């Protein structure tokens, strides 16, 4: 119920982070888009940054608070549980041996999880309402392009936590009606 | 010379020919949660032969799938997926097909064949056109 919102949330601050690779270091516009495309869509020849869903990871048990809708007298129960999704957020950039201001794809990703990781971006992202975890690893893989020459694809896992919110309905009672008997 | 006029359009002198509602590729732009939405040409009608590909049903997840195929000869220049450009799109027998190869010889003869799956039922119109 809240990858839709969240993913929307992640495209918003994923290409705030492609307007400040922009400032420092310079490529010819960008795109920020998910990598399983629901219809046949190419790939852009500009610098991009993919994103993708990998797991799911509830943390804890759930918790459940009791909430009174005061009209129905009925006990709104409201199970709230934490979820650390995990991110597969990856660049692509083909890189021109002729041009000299070089940046490989490597170091967008790079400078993407060094702007994520960052004390003040993650304070605005716990004003969107969630956070975001330590990335411990970015791998720069080689692979061929569909013109057969040599493209790096480098990939991150961000794990973005979170709460997510269920509603269900249980009866109330206003009474105590004890047996007291003896031995 | 052979390889130039059009093998094709001369093959349709004994040949019949079906036609499609082809549609053309125009831009696309992302919509929110980045996905892009695809945007088209005017659809216009189109004369092609739609041979047929055998389809043969498999399993994936445990459950079964098939994916549907015909191939078209078409006179006309088509465009399947492509850096910065998604794949074309033409309509028969109220059913959605996109192309999936490409079989080019368009600068050569001026004709093609394309490999297409299907999608989807098509729309129908109000008056019960079987177009979008």
């Amino acid at each position: 119920m809240f990858d839709g919102e969240l993913i929307a949330k992640m495209v918003v601050e994923l290409n705030a982070a492609m307007t400040s690779a922009q400032e420092a270091l310079q490529f010819p516009d960008f795109e920020v888009v998910q990598k399983a495309q629901p219809t046949q869509q190419g790939t852009s020849t500009r610098p991009t940054i993919f994103f993708q869903k990998l797991f799911d990871i509830p943390r804890g048990w759930p918790a459940t608070d009791w909430h009174l809708d005061n009209t129905t007298r009925k006990y709104v129960e409201i199970t709230r549980q934490h979820v650390e999704t995990t991110f597969q957020i990856s660049s692509l950039h083909w890189q021109n041996p002729e041009i000299t201001h070089v940046v490989t794809a490597s170091d967008i990703a790079n400078y993407v999880r060094a702007y994520f990781q960052a004390r003040s971006t993650i304070e605005r992202v716990k004003e969107l309402d969630f956070l975001i975890l330590r990335v411990s690893q970015i791998s720069n893989e080689a692979f061929e392009n569909d013109n057969h020459q040599f493209e790096f694809h480098p990939s991150f896992d961000m794990v973005v936590t979170y709460n997510q919110y269920i509603r269900l309905y249980e009866n109330a009672a206003y009474s105590a009606d004890g047996v007291l008997i003896g031995v | 010379m052979i390889p130039g006029a059009n093998l094709l359009r001369m093959a349709f002198g004994v040949i019949g020919t079906q036609i499609v509602k082809y549609r053309k590729f125009e831009q696309r732009v992302k919509n929110d949660q980045a996905q892009y939405v695809s945007m088209f040409e005017e659809p216009f009608d189109l004369a092609a032969s739609v041979q047929r590909v055998r389809r043969d049903q498999y399993v994936q997840f445990n459950l079964e799938f098939q994916r549907n195929y015909v191939m078209i000869f078409a006179n006309f220049e088509m465009v399947d997926l492509d850096r910065d450009v998604a794949g074309d799109q033409f309509l028969w027998t109220g059913r959605v097909f996109q192309l999936e190869s490409q079989g080019s010889w368009f600068y050569q003869d001026g004709w093609g064949v394309c490999l297409a799956v299907d999608i989807g039922a098509a729309k129908l119109t109000d008056d019960g056109k079987p177009t979008f």
